[PDB]
């Protein structure tokens, strides 16, 4: 139960940032960070957390993979 | 395909690998056009750069300036300035030394306001909406001498201020950077020049590098 209240948190907070970068497309600050690879960091970040709910999960031949 | 056609196809090849070459050399080279008044202390300041058309070719710290100038050239502007457009800055000499003198037998003309009305005409042009200005304000050591007999009222009347060199010259400075209506595409960059000054090169080298960074920022979306 703690990693999954953890997680989601921490998606909730991913998504937040991701929202706000979007609405703040073109101001110098969102610009001056490389846009387009703050998008894939962010991805990156996001993964973690489903990360955690597939090692909470059941083993089986597809979740093993 | 003939044989003789073979050694014309040879021959274009080796023409298109040298103006390759030619042209991958001239990419790499700062291009400046010198502008002023024909008295603005131009000559001076080509002097110490280098240590029709005339062109000067000089290095610092591992880079190339060829820095073209057109004082010699009494026709219209308006029919050859485009052949500037793609150039990296602009320089341009006041001679603050002018505020009390006339020019062109008008015997009514500040010379002053001749240089300000020359560099509203080059700033706000449609060939250089994002081309940066080095503004060299030259002669400052006769403006100090001068300031204490003659106040800036001759050619302000409008100052509203004391007479010496640390509010007058910068009162001028803030009139020649207020012509600017294209704040938001590009910058002037403001400095003093005088005799045995030996430091413009380096502040040219400083302008041209910043010039050069924020192109290529621009460039990549990044700025």
């Amino acid at each position: 139960v703690v990693p999954v209240f953890v997680a989601i948190l921490g998606i909730i907070a991913t998504t937040f940032v991701i929202v706000t970068f979007v609405r703040y497309n073109d101001t110098p600050i969102v610009r001056a960070s490389g846009r387009e690879l703050s998008y894939v960091l962010l991805t990156g970040i996001f993964l973690c957390y489903s990360i955690t709910f597939l090692m909470i999960a059941a083993p089986d031949t597809i979740i093993c993979s | 395909l003939s044989a003789e056609d073979k050694a014309a196809v040879e021959r274009s090849k080796m023409i298109d690998r040298n103006l390759r070459e030619d042209g991958e050399k001239a990419a790499r080279e700062v291009k400046l056009l010198l502008l002023g008044a024909g008295e603005s202390g131009k000559n001076t300041i080509v002097k110490q750069m280098k240590i029709g058309i005339v062109e000067t070719h000089f290095t610092f710290k591992d880079l190339h300036f060829k820095m073209f100038d057109v004082g010699a050239q009494r026709s219209e502007r308006k029919k050859w300035i485009h052949c500037f457009e793609g150039v990296t800055a602009i320089i341009f000499c006041v001679a603050l030394s002018d505020y009390d003198l006339v020019l062109a037998e008008d015997e009514e003309m500040n010379r002053m306001h001749a240089s300000m009305k020359l560099f509203d005409s080059i700033c706000n042009n449609k060939w250089f909406t994002d081309t940066s200005i080095i503004l060299f304000l030259n002669k400052k050591d006769l403006f100090e001498e001068k300031i204490k007999k003659s106040p800036l009222t001759i050619c302000y009347p409008e100052y509203a201020g004391s007479n010496t060199y640390e509010e007058a010259a910068a009162y001028i400075q803030c009139q020649f950077e207020d012509l600017n209506k294209r704040k938001d595409t590009k910058e002037i960059y403001t400095h003093f020049t005088c005799s045995t000054d030996t430091k413009n090169v380096q502040f040219v080298f400083d302008a041209v590098t910043d010039v050069i960074i924020k192109n290529n920022l621009k460039d990549c979306g990044l700025f």
